[PDB]
């Protein structure tokens, strides 16, 4: 039909196995697509709008679209470090600068 | 009779064979077809459908393949069985195509008997590297002044012919082919051209007129004509320059010179436009795809002069443009121009006002196309190119200063413009053109007034051969003027000017 | 690492691989498909997941079976760099095309290279002289400066770049890098021959010039990474070796156009008119990869093709950010019989704001610009009626500005043949002097033909002698 | 990636199901149960087969699901969760679609090969056996792979026959050949 | 001469529709059945030799 | 029989779904049986799975989904002969001029393939005209095509009339004037005027045949009147 | 001073011109060069403002140059169209106005 998380075989195989918890939906979620200077993550249902989420390759990137399919996280760097399957952990702080 | 031809045919076919793979089509139409299956197919393979129509694989997708149809929609139907030809898209190459009319598939469509071939070679190929290339040295003769050496073209050039369509655009090109007939029957094989005239988007009626015209002019026995006419569908027009150009390259890698005329590359852009939009690819600048550029640059660099290694072969090109009213703000014209070197800007306004050929020389240039000309044809035309771009400026302000010097230039210049004109479809010989440009360059059109330019010309030529043909034997063989020969001509031209 | 795969699809010239094991490569890693033809080198641009990537194709995709092996090299396409890259021609796969064999190298490097940071910066902007009049006066080159030329070929894009090499490269000495991004085949062969004839490169002797040339029968993905291949070679020289260098680039419209062709295919929605959405990031990398470091210093000259002569088109616009000087060449001016074809009102340099070119030079150039701008203003009135149906003061102004326009034509010296007038090499120092005299009426009393195709001050005098006779 | 690709065209469900079920080992078992739950849907004649076009909610579909698992229980536990997925996306008419795909995928792993032998006449068993022998000899069917050959009667072939399986075909039909021959014989 | 030329054209179509009648005659007869056996044994020899 | 039930009416695009072994080709004519007329649909695509996409020759307004369609087996077949000369015909091949039926002799498909290369003009043959002004300054030709310029109602209509009379004397030939997107008020005037000046008659055989496609009929019927006149 | 879309070389000339003219004492340069992705380019004006609201709050006067907000729309265009959001006018997403006004 059209992409939803049931059109991707890695998500669906596990759904059939009755795992739909295991806290891939709390503070983390697993990357599913990368390229073009954009990233997309699966999970992230405790996300806030405009927040920063740290990709586990030392690249942190902000998130500007929230969707239950693929939360669309815009990167602040390299596509050659950030790659698929990895976990991302929500920083829990909206983007910020020192003032002084 | 009618029984015999049918009996022959039925016997020349049996149409029983054993097959590899098949598809059965998914949903067909719009000049693109969607086929189900075809799991082992290679890319750009030829497929043949149960209709009889054949197509080239464009999109190989994981479950389906999207062929493009070489032929009208109506024949293809849904639920037909598609069988792999097993071979990549190719067109017959060899010297059994000279004086056989063909389409872009290589079929005889009236023909002059069935088609014989040395080889076949793929429609699409990519041109040799940087290393096997060499600059031009040998001049292309058009047998028309204003291009002769005034705006030079050489052998392996890619020099352009630009103007508004159907101002007599086609004749300028024919003359190139026609004029080369006594250097094309030589015993110097480097001097022979074998020419292909690609007619894309033109009326099938015009092409039939063109086939007959060449056989009257006895020139069809060293030219091929390729057809993807207006009637015949767009994906065949797209492929028409590519397929023909494979045929051109075959002459070029036998180390012999050739020519190919791509009429009109603006119509290749349209053909490719329609195919592109119906495949869902969004239009670029000027509503033409943004991959148009790719087709022309790949296409054009398979006409190039090769080095000593490759047999010092060449395939020259004269690409013919349909301009949108003398505008060069438009995408397609500039794309052909930036790849190419040299332009043969042609004027409609001039064609109407009795200048045949109407080859404007202001926006006509040669860059690397200027080392084509042998010494005779560098001497005689010397700085005429420059003088008639001093003439343009002199006439901007002849709506400031009015002096004898400016007036003198203007009188020489008008007289010179008149001189360039020559009869069309009998292109005046090169040896014959060499004296005439001498006269004018050496300012000897201060004794001839505009009305009599034509009269002087023939009477001056007749005079020269009967008086002294020595001069002309020299230019036929040597093709380089010496100071002594030059002076001898000056002495003769002034004699004729008085009386 | 080794990663087996098969070629699932070939949709356009943006092939899709499906890997046969759970190991996956990163984005911008390079992959090779084995065919008895040679190889095709393709480069990962997306992962679309389910172990199906989408890869940019640097080789035409003819004759590709589905279910056909691919292999992972494990990183981005690796060129050869060294000081044995000199005298060579390099394609895009790091292989010669001028057939001198395997290109001797110590380090082989990935074509993408992370840009120099804003802590490595030379503040240099010292005058370098072109040896062309128009250029010395209106937009003189600089040690740190970036120059770009726009508009379509008039005098031939390439040919101008040749004069520049003729003059600047025999008096700057040292290394020079040429990167030609999807440039026409024939032209590269003529240049190669000229450098050996003029004893710059020699394959039997030294080679203080290096070369990169692509070909415009090559597929769009390939012509886009011709630019990066040269650029890798350039950085090596600037940094590791620490030498001051040139760069010349012709034609960098062709980089942008190659990107715009692949943009659709990948699965992108592009920007209006048709151009790519990633235009600003990508243009950013190239022009910050040519950015001076505190090792050596470089000066670049870039050619841009416009298919309408509209610099408000989105691709010439993004070029402007990364340029502090320009020398726009316009088709109009060429057609009129003025070579070179520099437009004088669309010229700029950063040093022409103030007395960064010295006060005298600034006064002469400031007034030149004013005179020609008045001439352009009165163009309608001239056409409609003339100049004697104007005021007497104005009539002089028009006539003076007509000598200036003509005066700017300098005969080319490696294209002397093509112009048809023996070349003039007119110094920076001389150009200031010549232009000074001409403004005060000291040569404005003799024909508009004594200004047609002349060099410095001396030549103007000499064309009077001719006309007189 | 599990052996045998069939991802996309809703066949992504079958691939997922196949691998998820391969690792416990109950693909035959599952297949048998999926066909069985599917059959008792089809023989439900009071809008359980007579309506398969969605127009039901999340919640009304959930109680249609509960009705389907009332019929028999013990299908295993993977294909009972599958029902849920299909339910969540609210596609009741793309339930049999998956069933057929999962069947195709299953009988490929087992190696049983479905073909077709179109004719317009219902051909002898001798001919069937002589064709089954010929296919088995050819590189078309290997070993550990079974052969099923199904004749169908189609009006669109009229005389002659065509063998088809593994997208490989030998076509000795009279109907296509008479048409091509007729065309060249109008010339 | 023009009419003779036409006559050739006429002839070509006349002879066409006669072949269309015989196609209908062949499919009408139990030649439909005598010839499917022939197809069968040809197809057997061929498929055996892949 | 190739039959299917209508499963859509998106604009003037009516999609018919057909059953198994029952397959169209592109350009065929579909006739939907109705008591309101018939509607002719032209297959202009195959969307597969035994569904089609067509254009209509008449207003689609009032269609139910479920009405029977029947496939002819190829394009609309329009009457030809010297019984079709002096008749106004819409695209479908039937009288809109209301003088009872046109006596069918032979009928022929509206789409036909371009004539052979050897049968395209290999020379220009000059079409004779009684107008002197025309033959000097712009020679008519038997293969050529001459595009009128000027206003409408300024002499153009009468000029069109003139040409018919010369052709009759010159060769023996007839004509067909085809109007695309015809202005239905003007059609009456021209029909009356043509009969009166005797290039059409109710007394027998006629020269010019008129083919009219009203502008209130769908787009498709406007295009296809142009191929229908040419076949005559 | 806000610099979006520019080459480091240019910025490098400015900061030296200020130090000579005695006025890098109080100048802050917020930069997002063009090599550096579209989100950072976009975030650059906006963190510049926040650094100003602090000065403004405290009873101090400052000036913010936003060079250039035309490349800000462009940056925003790259991300939006590859997150597949419908276009406003000219391919620039229609909610550009909200960014610029706030």
């Amino acid at each position: 039909t059209k992409a939803q998380p049931t059109e991707v075989s890695s998500i669906l195989e596990e759904r059939i196995k009755g795992v739909s918890d295991e806290a891939n939906l709390n503070e983390t979620g697993r990357v599913l697509a990368v390229g073009d200077g954009i990233a997309r993550v699966f999970g992230l249902n405790n996300i806030q709008a405009e927040e920063l989420v740290e990709f586990s390759s030392g690249v942190k990137g902000m998130a500007l679209n929230l969707e239950p399919g693929q939360v669309g996280i815009v990167l602040f760097g390299s596509d050659r470090l950030v790659k698929e399957g990895e976990l991302v952990k929500r920083t829990g702080n909206i983007v910020d600068v020192p003032v002084g | 009779e009618v029984s015999s031809i049918l009996e022959e045919r039925i016997k020349g076919v049996s149409d029983e064979a054993n097959l590899n793979e098949t598809g059965r089509v998914l949903a067909v139409g719009d000049g693109i077809a969607r086929v189900f299956g075809l799991n082992n197919i290679q890319a750009e393979e030829l497929v043949e459908f149960s209709s009889g129509v054949k197509g080239m694989a464009l999109n190989l997708e994981p479950g389906q393949v999207g062929i493009v149809l070489f032929g009208s929609d109506r024949l293809v139907k849904e639920g037909e069985l598609v069988k792999r030809t097993g071979n990549i898209v190719d067109v017959p190459v060899g010297p059994g195509l000279l004086g056989r009319v063909v389409d872009a598939l290589g079929n005889p469509i009236d023909g002059k008997g069935p088609i014989d071939a040395a080889g076949r070679s793929r429609a699409q190929v990519k041109a040799p590297g940087i290393l096997p290339r060499r600059s031009v040295h040998e001049p292309v003769q058009t047998g028309l002044k204003a291009v002769d050496a005034l705006v030079p073209i050489g052998r392996g050039q890619r020099e352009l012919i630009i103007g508004d369509r159907q101002t007599g655009k086609t004749a300028v090109a024919l003359d190139t082919i026609l004029n080369q007939k006594r250097w094309n029957n030589g015993s110097d094989e480097s001097k022979k051209l074998y020419c292909v005239y690609v007619a894309v988007g033109q009326k099938r009626s015009t092409v039939a007129q063109l086939v007959q015209t060449l056989e009257q002019h006895d020139a069809m026995k060293y030219s091929i004509i390729v057809a993807a006419t207006a009637s015949e569908a767009a994906p065949l027009q797209y492929l028409a320059p590519f397929t023909a150009a494979s045929i051109g390259e075959w002459f070029r890698d036998n180390g012999k010179h050739a020519l190919i005329v791509y009429d009109d590359l603006s119509k290749q852009a349209v053909a490719y436009r329609q195919l592109s939009l119906l495949l869902r690819r969004p239009p670029g600048r000027e509503a033409y795809p943004g991959d148009v550029f790719y087709l022309h640059s790949r296409l054009l660099e398979r006409a190039a002069k090769l080095s000593e290694k490759e047999g010092s072969g060449s395939l020259t090109a004269l690409p013919v443009i349909e301009t949108q009213g003398g505008d060069v703000s438009a995408y397609i014209p500039t794309n052909v121009i930036s790849i190419t070197d040299g332009q043969i800007f042609l004027e409609a306004e001039l064609f109407y006002k009795g200048i045949r050929p109407a080859i404007n020389v202001g926006l006509s240039v040669s860059r690397v196309g200027s080392a084509a000309q042998v010494k005779a044809l560098k001497q005689v035309a010397g700085s005429l190119k420059l003088f008639l771009a001093q003439y343009r400026e002199v006439a901007a302000f002849a709506q400031s200063d009015l002096d004898a010097s400016t007036k003198q230039t203007l009188v020489r210049g008008e007289r010179l413009t008149q001189l360039l004109k020559q009869n069309q479809y009998s292109p005046l010989a090169t040896e014959e053109q060499v004296p005439l440009i001498y006269a004018g360059v050496n300012g000897h059109l201060d004794g001839i007034e505009l009305s009599r330019i034509g009269e002087f010309e023939s009477s001056f030529l007749s005079y020269l051969k009967s008086n002294h043909n020595e001069l002309l034997t020299e230019i036929r063989e040597k093709g380089e003027l010496s100071k002594e020969l030059l002076a001898s001509l000056k002495s003769a031209t002034e004699s004729f000017v008085a009386t | 690492t080794p990663i087996t795969g098969k070629v699932t699809a070939v949709i356009g010239a943006i092939v899709d691989v499906h890997f046969e094991q759970s190991e996956l490569p990163a984005i911008l890693n390079a992959l090779e498909i084995k065919t008895p033809q040679g190889k095709l080198v393709l480069e990962v641009a997306q992962h679309l997941g389910e172990n199906t990537v989408r890869t940019i194709a640097m080789d035409g995709t003819e004759g590709l079976v589905r279910g056909e092996k691919v292999l992972d090299t494990g990183g981005p396409i690796s060129v050869p760099v060294g000081r044995e890259t000199l005298g060579r021609i390099i394609n895009v796969i790091g292989e010669p095309i001028d057939e001198r064999g395997p290109i001797k190298s110590k380090l082989r490097k990935p074509i993408h290279a992370d840009p120099p940071s804003f802590a490595e910066q030379s503040t240099s902007a010292e005058i370098l002289e072109t040896g062309i009049k128009v250029v010395d006066l209106l937009a003189p080159y600089a040690r740190g400066g970036k120059i770009g030329l726009f508009g379509g070929a008039g005098v031939g894009k390439t040919v101008f770049i040749q004069e520049l090499i003729n003059n600047i490269a025999k008096a700057h000495g040292g290394f020079s890098v040429f990167t030609g991004v999807g440039e026409r085949t024939r032209e590269g062969n003529d240049l190669y021959r000229e450098m050996k004839e003029t004893g710059v490169i020699n394959l039997e002797g030294e080679s203080k010039v290096a070369l990169v040339f692509g070909q415009m029968n090559e597929p769009p993905g390939a012509r886009a990474r011709v630019a990066l291949t040269g650029l890798t070679i350039a950085e090596y020289f600037r940094d590791e070796e620490g030498q001051d260098v040139l760069l010349f680039i012709d034609n960098i419209f062709r980089f942008t156009q190659a990107g715009s062709e692949v943009s659709a295919l990948l699965g992108r929605i592009p920007s209006a008119v048709g151009y790519q959405p990633t235009l600003a990031t990508d243009m950013g990398l190239l022009q910050e990869r040519i950015t001076t470091t505190k090792k050596g210093s470089v000066t670049s000259v870039q050619a841009v093709y416009v298919p309408a002569d509209d610099l408000t088109d989105p691709a010439p616009a993004t070029t402007f950010a990364h340029l502090d000087a320009t020398t726009v060449l316009s088709r109009g001016i060429s057609e009129l019989g003025i070579y070179p074809a520099v437009d004088p009102l669309d010229s700029k340099s950063r040093l022409l704001d103030a007395a960064v070119v010295g006060q005298e030079h600034y006064d002469v150039a400031s007034k030149v610009q004013e005179t020609l701008q008045t001439y352009k203003s009165l163009q309608d009135i001239i056409a409609i009626l003339g100049m004697d149906e104007l005021s007497e003061q104005d009539k002089l102004t028009v006539e003076r500005a007509r000598k200036i326009q003509r005066f700017l034509s300098q005969p080319f010296a490696v294209a002397e043949v093509f112009t048809g007038i023996p070349g003039k090499l007119v110094r920076l120092k001389d150009t200031v002097a010549s232009f000074k005299a001409v403004l005060e009426g000291k040569y404005d009393n003799i024909p508009e033909h004594a200004f047609y195709m002349v060099g410095g001050i001396e030549d103007v005098v000499a064309k009077a002698e001719k006309l007189a006779a | 990636p599990p052996p045998v690709r069939l991802f996309g065209v809703e066949g992504t469900y079958a691939t997922a199901l196949y691998q998820a079920a391969a690792k416990n080992s109950s693909i035959d078992a599952a297949f048998q149960s999926l066909q069985k739950v599917e059959s008792t849907v089809k023989k439900n004649p009071k809008l359980g087969h007579l309506l398969l076009n969605p127009a039901l909610s999340l919640k009304d579909r959930n109680s249609v699901i509960d009705a389907i698992v009332e019929t028999h229980k013990n299908l295993d536990g993977y294909v009972v969760n599958l029902l849920k997925v299909l339910s969540e996306n609210n596609r009741l008419g793309c339930f049999e679609k998956i069933a057929s795909d999962f069947g195709v995928l299953n009988d490929a792993h087992n190696g049983l090969l479905k073909g077709t032998v179109t004719s317009a006449e219902p051909l002898d068993p001798k001919s069937f056996k002589r064709i089954e022998k010929a296919l088995s000899a050819s590189k078309l069917v290997g070993q550990g792979k079974s052969l099923k050959l199904e004749n169908v009667v189609k009006p669109e072939i009229k005389g002659g026959l065509i063998v088809e399986l593994g997208d490989k075909t030998v076509d000795l039909s009279i109907s296509t050949k008479i048409q091509k021959l007729n065309k060249v014989l109008e010339d | 001469v023009r009419y003779e030329a036409s006559l050739r054209q006429l002839e070509q179509r006349q002879l066409a529709k006669s072949v269309i009648s015989r196609v209908q005659s062949e499919l009408g007869n139990p030649k439909f059945q005598e010839k499917v056996l022939q197809q069968s044994i040809s197809e057997i020899e061929q498929l055996l030799s892949k």
